[PDB]
């Protein structure tokens, strides 16, 4: 059921390979090493279709000069940059990015995680593909600003999604009753209704039998199915922070209690975050 | 021991 | 690309009954409108397959006996239970399961947004079923025998996600590399793999050296790719935060401290949250 | 005050972290 993942490995150190073999000791990883810049230029050309995913570390001589052609000849896969090596000279940081901006930065010592990491270098390529390069998707061929204007990307990532990925079925949420999708009024009663919502479990949080869990439930299920992002959530909290903030001041202590409301928020969030994960199925 | 006995409320709660 | 969604409501309020009608006055739902139980009883006999979501009023007179009789026909579907019992508190949203387990409670007040309850009572319908019901399990263990027509519950799940379903692309994450599928030693193995990453980020908090960013994506990747349990994190947060409490308390410190940190755990599950609502496949 | 500008900085990575 497993698609393999071919991997690419630059590295001239003993021990970063070492713990690189270690980590994906598992038969689903092809694992190809180059010990040299040389090496990874030219492999790069005669096996270009055969690299799913690249670990490139920075430690490594002449590294901007390697990632620099190696986009050049269109080489644009999943990759994953360790440690941290800045180049002294090339005065265009920048760091926005080395190679692509869906590129993963790892430590030289949180390489046992590498399994799931290649797995979040694979999805977060599939997910902004077609990306941005600070060697050829900027300069030069040919404003604006790619040598590929049938998708070599997209080519790859048609390609990369058939294996790597299922075909599930999700509950379909009105995409018209989405917040940023609702007409203007119909939005902000529907976050008159949220700050109305949290405001009653906020009040009642450090209440003992009460409905407060009925209270986030009823909370969540509009905040899920409206696709609000969880900073919309956290901008409520803010409102009524403020509001308590205030109301405080004079008429009240001083503002510890809402120290305590971090719990809420933690809470509710968690509470969010276990509903979208629930709402993942599997492949049958 | 005190802030463990309050993560515990978060914890529970989404059990659920 | 919506289906119809068939409401059954069992209301005997004229004032209930149109906050309901206000509600969901879009085409998407048909509305069957019950003013008697014996009428509700009528319905649902003989339209067993044609009600999607039940909107009962808890309130309402013989309500243990209807919901009684509709369990023991096998007439489980969705539902959403309207404010509290009449033995003999007010109106407030429900505190014990009425009917199945994965109904929902919803006060007279909170009728404003029921499009997003409603799609929240079949989503849970769906994950639930087959639901445990508050009736026909019958009871203080006064059982008698049959049926097991347990294909009911499933016949309607199956043809409900048939209806509000749709099929999106995902990335095929390792199953096996779960943490709830990892053999004991491993499971704990990648336990403190995480509480190291954790850690990281902790101390990183507040800095800021740093690149918070990093190191908290990197932890994120882990409890995605696992799919590690939120109640994980905070697990992990607070043993963290134990450690932390002891050192204070030696070093003659407050911790007033510990406080500080729960922006740390709210900024992870935030984090973690977006992950997961960002892989949903949508359609618009 | 000072809830709301820390509550801010938990935003401000939402809106810049690895996705757009
Ligand atoms: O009063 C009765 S009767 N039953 C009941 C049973 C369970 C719960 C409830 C919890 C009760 C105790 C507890 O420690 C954690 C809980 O998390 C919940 C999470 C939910 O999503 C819903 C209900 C609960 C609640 C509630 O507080 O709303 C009520
Ligand atoms: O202090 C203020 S005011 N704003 C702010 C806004 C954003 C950030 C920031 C992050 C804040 C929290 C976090 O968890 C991860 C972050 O990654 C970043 C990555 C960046 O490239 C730039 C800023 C941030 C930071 C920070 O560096 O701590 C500060």
């Amino acid at each position: 059921m497993l698609s393999q993942i071919a991997i690419c490995i630059w590295v001239e150190s003993t021990a970063i390979l070492q713990d690189c073999q270690r980590a994906l000791s598992a038969d689903r990883y092809q694992l190809q090493v180059c010990e040299s810049g040389e090496m990874l230029l030219e492999y790069a050309q005669t096996h270009r279709d055969q690299i799913d995913c690249l670990i490139l570390v920075a430690a490594n001589p002449s590294f901007r000069a390697v990632v620099q052609q190696l986009c050049f000849e269109g080489v644009v896969v999943p990759a994953i940059v360790v440690g941290d090596r800045d180049s002294e000279d090339p005065d265009e940081p920048a760091k926005e990015q080395l190679y692509h901006s869906a590129e993963l930065h790892l430590g030289i010592h949180q390489l046992e995680q590498l399994p799931y990491q290649v797995d979040a270098a694979l999805a977060e390529f599939l997910r902004l593909a077609p990306v941005e390069t600070m060697a050829d998707h900027i300069m030069l061929m040919g404003a604006n600003h790619d040598p590929e204007l049938s998708s070599q990307q997209r080519d790859l990532a048609q390609r990369l999604q058939e294996r790597l990925g299922y075909l599930g079925v999700y509950y379909k949420r009105d995409p018209d009753r989405f917040l940023r999708n609702l007409p203007a009024y119909e939005s902000q009663k529907l976050h008159q209704a949220m700050q109305t919502s949290y405001r009653e479990i906020v009040l009642s949080y450090f209440s003992p039998n009460s409905n407060l869990n009925q209270s986030i439930d009823n909370f969540v299920n509009m905040a899920f199915f409206a696709d609000v992002p969880v900073t919309k959530v956290v901008e409520i909290h803010m409102e009524l922070m403020d509001e308590f903030a205030k109301k405080l001041r004079v008429e009240g202590r001083s503002e510890d209690i809402l120290l305590d409301y971090r719990l809420t928020l933690i809470d509710v969030i968690a509470h969010l975050c276990e509903m979208y994960r629930r709402s993942i199925p599997r492949e049958t | 021991d005190e802030k463990s006995e309050l993560s515990r409320i978060v914890r529970g709660v989404q059990e659920k």
